């Protein structure tokens, strides 16, 4: 009369078998990212998102490149030049247990 | 939020329910749903950004299983350990609740019950548990999660400055010339704390970032200076650094003269193991291990003399180079420093001394209490701070930093609860680890856990959690808001509300208190935890839990309940309902018909008023974002022990540690000894566990969330490629990952963001069908009591 689908069935016992390492989905929040991000360059002396996120692929919003204060710089902003923090890309899967939320759109028609 | 009357959303402020770095976040709701988050762009703290996790604050409280009825084992109609849960009403949970702990109090007392809780309760949840165990049961088995993780940040403090929690803030963040991170994954665990590490680096290049840890991690992509050094051999390098200060003549003499005194601590003093475990045979000083002796600083300097660069280079294999290029951040007078460090220092069997050996490189060089200067150890939970630490929900303590073992402090408490002489347990009880060895042993009978999933969070699952759980003797209740594998090991489940189903408050690490309003109401029958505490109170007579001469000292308490001693005692009860802002709800407020959490928190704040740990007027708090104390004449404290930024400290002095009477810190002797648990011929690699940056903990509430299971849907072995191919394994193929205790099976990355050395493998715990805490050690520093779950010895075995 209870189950943690985040377990599955198996007693806490036993070592259930693991299931397949899946491959990245090629499809007011963070969009995810569409594509696999595994050969791509993020680092202080190299951005690779950038070299087709840049404002100069959609492009980072103006968001992107302000700073603390609000003042748009010329280039991103430190305080997002870290993309993965926020921006993550999905397992071609599907979730384990159903989530009721319902977003901004929905809610408000 | 917004002063608008045409938004058709509700916009209300709250800090985020994940980590200790604390963002505002601001909470939009329609029709009893939050639909959207934001991060607060009046929150100083994260000025509007948030991480991954924060911008998916309004999926965690929906996923489909939320628990919304109380669960209880039984068959052919009534309570049975053996039996599957059923339905059953809050009458009847508490009901049974009521038999069982009635039952283990008249036969074994009050060291047979116990709680577990939680640096995620809210302050006023902390206060009123920590009341009802230690002023009600008069047990002072209440232990925490952050047991497992800010214990031996706490002794540090305690023991290096008399007084818990930092002296910096995160001010120093924009004022550092060097940030050096000792283990912390500031990337992934501070993500908004990293990213004003990150600004301050690459706006002022000049600036050094070093990053030091037992494996590559995405810090690394903004590190000058990249260390990868051997498990543990930090106390070494800690050493090293010291000594590089004095052998280059760049002590702080005025500094050191004015403000520090020196002592040697003792050696030899075990692994927090069974007292029959040949690691405890073989100890000399395991049974006073904190024991510490004066020293002069030609003493120290002797000492740290031995951790030459030839002996830790060798011990740590970091090159010398990188060893003095470190050492010399620390030395030179016009560079400030910020040290940083998480579970790396205090997860550790010297994890105590680590904390102390990191504070003497800033007390060695007076690089302390100013912006950028900054020893500063990072909190893990939303409120190990502000709940458990500061309320004081551990085993040995009291608030604003005492100890049930000091009778003064048990006088203060005694004071302010309004108890007769005598009422608290004047011994700590259980701790977290030995927790679950008294379960395993049958001596711990009634337990009540709240707010963790420590089935899966504890280390050693197979030899000592789950064999406790499922004890016969023994009846576990855990209050949950979603089903897990602590709820699945219980006998009674509590459906719970979470987050802003409730108002509450988290203080966060750098000493920031910060409220919410309840902004919908939970689902079902789920209720808080604070509802739970105080309504399971009403069921005790002071006759039923107290002795005769404690109540012959306060004849006015006979017949009356714990709710009426705890809860409405003239204090806690002393806001009415009037006082409740009409524009929310407030559920525990309409059960119990006053302010409950107004009279909580105003109680509680008396003890830290006028001693060093004030707290604003409660209403203060709701219309901020967040004050850090101490808030004296309504002004938060940014830098405390230093004269001008803190207002304790006396005219004329510089600084004042005024936590110790002498007003001095100390500075301690005190060496490098080995983990409990190396690797061998038998098992050839270390284990090392810890988390990713999408979820949190044990993953109850992130991989019930729909994108953040599928950014990262599983754990994994991270593992170099060079030890995968001569285990005969690709990427993707299933292990064992085997030690002396336990087992679990998990696939192999070898081209992941955690890269670790030949010899070492990385484990994410967050998997709840990939339980790698039956494969760790139940290991701990012998002061703190704090777990090492970042070095074991395993055994990988291809499936
Ligand atoms: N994304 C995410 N963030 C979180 C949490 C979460 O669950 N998810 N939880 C929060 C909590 S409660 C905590 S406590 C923090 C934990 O935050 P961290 O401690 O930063 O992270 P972990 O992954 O637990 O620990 C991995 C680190 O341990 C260091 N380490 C291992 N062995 C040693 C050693 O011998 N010495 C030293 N000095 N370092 C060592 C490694 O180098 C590695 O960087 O994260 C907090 N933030
Ligand atoms: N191997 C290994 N183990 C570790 C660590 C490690 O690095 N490695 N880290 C250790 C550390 S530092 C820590 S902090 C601990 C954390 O370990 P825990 O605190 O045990 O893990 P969480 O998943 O955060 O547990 C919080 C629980 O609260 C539940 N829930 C959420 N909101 C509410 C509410 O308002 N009320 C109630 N009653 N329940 C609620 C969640 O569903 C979840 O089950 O783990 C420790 N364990
Ligand atoms: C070209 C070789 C790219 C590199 C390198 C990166 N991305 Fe990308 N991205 C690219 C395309 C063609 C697309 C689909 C078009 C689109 O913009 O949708 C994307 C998409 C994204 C998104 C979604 C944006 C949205 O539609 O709202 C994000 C958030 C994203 N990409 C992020 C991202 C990151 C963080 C990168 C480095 C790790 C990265 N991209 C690299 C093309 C390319
Ligand atoms: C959190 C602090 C972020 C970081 C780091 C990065 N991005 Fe971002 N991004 C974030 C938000 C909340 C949003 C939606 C709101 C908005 O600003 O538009 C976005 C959006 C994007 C987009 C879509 C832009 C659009 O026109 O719709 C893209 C393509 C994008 N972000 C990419 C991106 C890159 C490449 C990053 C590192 C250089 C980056 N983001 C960091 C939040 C955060
Ligand atoms: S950095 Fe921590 S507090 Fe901030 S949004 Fe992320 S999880 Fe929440
Ligand atoms: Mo981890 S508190």
């Amino acid at each position: 009369g209870l189950v943690d689908a985040m377990r599955g069935p198996t007693a806490i016992a036993n070592e259930p078998r693991a299931p397949l390492l899946y491959p990245t989905e090629n499809k007011m929040q963070p969009p995810t990212i569409p594509h696999k991000i595994d050969g791509y360059q993020l680092d202080k002396d190299f951005n690779r998102c950038m070299f087709c996120h840049a404002r100069t692929a959609i492009p980072v919003s103006i968001t992107h490149y302000m700073d603390r204060d609000n003042n748009v710089l010329a280039d991103v902003s430190p305080r997002r030049y870290f993309c993965t923090q926020c921006h993550v890309p999905q397992a071609d899967t599907k979730p384990l247990i159903g989530n009721n939320f319902v977003d901004v759109d929905t809610i408000l028609k | 939020v917004t002063d608008s009357e045409v938004t058709k959303l509700k916009w209300s402020k709250a800090p985020c329910r994940f980590c200790g770095t604390g963002c505002g976040v601001t909470v939009a709701v329609k029709d009893n749903k939050v639909v959207a988050t934001q991060g607060d762009p009046q929150a100083e703290v994260n000025k509007g950004l948030n991480c991954v996790k924060g911008y998916f604050l309004s999926k965690i409280m929906y996923g489909q299983d939320r628990l919304t009825r109380p669960l209880m084992r039984m068959k052919n109609g009534k309570y049975d350990k053996n039996g599957d849960f059923a339905p059953v009403t809050w009458d009847q949970a508490f009901d049974e609740m009521e038999r069982q702990f009635k039952r283990v109090l008249k036969e074994k007392g009050p060291t047979a019950v116990g709680m577990f809780g939680s640096g995620q309760w809210t302050v006023w949840e902390g206060y009123a548990a920590a009341k009802l165990y230690k002023a009600g049961f008069r047990s002072n088995n209440i232990d925490p999660n952050a047991r497992h993780c800010m214990a031996s940040a706490a002794a540090g403090f305690m023991r290096t400055f008399g007084m818990d929690e930092p002296m910096g803030c995160y001010d120093d963040f924009e004022a550092a010339d060097a940030f050096v991170l000792w283990g912390s994954n500031m990337a992934e665990m501070h993500p908004i704390l990293w990213t004003r590490v990150t600004d301050r680096r690459l706006s002022h290049p000049k600036t050094r970032v070093v990053v030091l840890s037992t494996f590559t991690h995405r810090c690394f992509d903004l590190a000058d200076i990249g260390i990868i050094f051997k498990p543990q051999t930090d106390l070494a390098m800690l050493n090293y650094i010291a000594n590089y200060i004095i052998r280059n003549n760049k002590v702080n003499k005025d500094f050191v003269n004015k403000h520090t005194v020196f002592k040697e601590g003792v050696t030899d003093i075990g692994y927090g193991l069974r007292p029959d475990h040949p690691l405890q045979k073989a100890a000399k000083n395991a049974s006073d291990p904190g024991a510490a002796k004066v020293i002069t600083f030609d003493e120290f300097a002797k000492f740290v003399s031995k951790y030459d660069a030839d002996y830790v280079s060798k011990l740590s294999a970091v090159p010398k180079a990188k060893l003095d290029q470190l050492a010399e951040l620390y030395a030179d007078p016009n560079i400030k420093v910020m040290s940083l460090w998480t579970m790396g220092f205090n997860q550790h069997t010297r994890g105590t001394w680590a904390n102390n050996m990191v504070y003497n490189l800033h007390l060695l060089t007076g690089k302390i209490a100013t912006p950028g200067n900054s020893p500063f150890s990072l909190t893990g939970q939303p409120s190990a701070c502000g709940t458990a630490r500061e309320v004081g929900t551990f085993s040995h303590r009291l608030p604003a930093d005492m100890v049930v073992t000091n009778p003064k402090h048990r006088e203060e408490a005694e004071r302010i609860w309004k108890l007769p002489p005598g009422t608290i347990p004047d011994k700590p009880g259980y701790d977290a680890v030995l927790q679950n060895r008294m379960l395993k042993d049958g001596k711990l009978n009634a337990y009540w856990v709240q707010v963790n999933n420590n089935m899966q969070a504890a280390a050693n699952l197979m030899e000592e959690g789950l064999p406790g759980y499922r004890n016969p003797a023994n009846f576990i209740v855990v209050s949950d808001a979603y089903p897990t594998v602590t709820a699945l090991a219980a006998d009674l489940v509590l459906p719970s509300a979470m987050w802003v189903e409730k108002e509450g408050a988290y203080g966060n690490a750098e000493r920031r208190t910060q409220f919410w309003h309840q902004l919908v109401d939970a689902p079902g029958e789920a209720r808080s935890d604070l509802w739970q505490l105080v309504e399971f109170a009403k069921r005790f007579k002071v006759e039923e839990v107290w002795p005769p001469e404690l109540i012959a000292k306060k004849p006015e308490y006979k017949g009356k309940t714990l709710y009426d001693v705890l809860y409405r005692n003239g204090q806690v009860d002393k806001f009415p309902l009037k006082d409740v802002n009409a524009e929310y709800h407030n559920a525990e407020a309409k059960a119990f018909g006053f302010y409950l959490q107004k009279g909580l928190f105003e109680e509680y704040a008396t003890f830290g008023r006028g001693h060093g740990h004030d707290l604003a007027p409660f209403d203060a708090y709701h219309e901020a974002r967040g004050l850090r104390w101490p808030v004296v004449n309504g002004k938060e404290t940014r830098w405390r022990y230093r004269e001008g930024s803190d207002p304790y400290v006396k005219a004329g002095t510089g600084f004042q540690f005024y936590g110790n009477p002498d007003g001095k810190a100390v500075i301690f002797a005190l060496p490098y000894e080995p983990p409990a648990e190396s690797p061998d011929k038998e098992y050839p690699y270390w284990l090392v566990t810890g988390r990713v940056l999408e979820h949190w903990h044990s993953g109850s509430m992130t991989r019930r969330v729909p994108e953040l299971y599928r950014s990262f849907p599983n754990a994994v072995v991270f593992m170099h490629p060079e030890d995968a191919k001569a285990l005969g394994l690709r990427r993707g193929v299933e292990v064992e990952v085997v030690s002396r205790r336990g087992r679990m099976r998990s696939r192999i990355e070898t081209r992941g963001r955690d890269a670790p050395p030949r010899g070492l493998v990385f484990v994410p715990w967050f998997d709840a069908s990939q339980l790698i805490n039956k494969v760790t050690l139940d290991a701990t520093c012998p002061i703190s009591l704090q777990t090492d779950f970042k070095k074991c010895a395993v055994k990988i075995v291809k499936v």
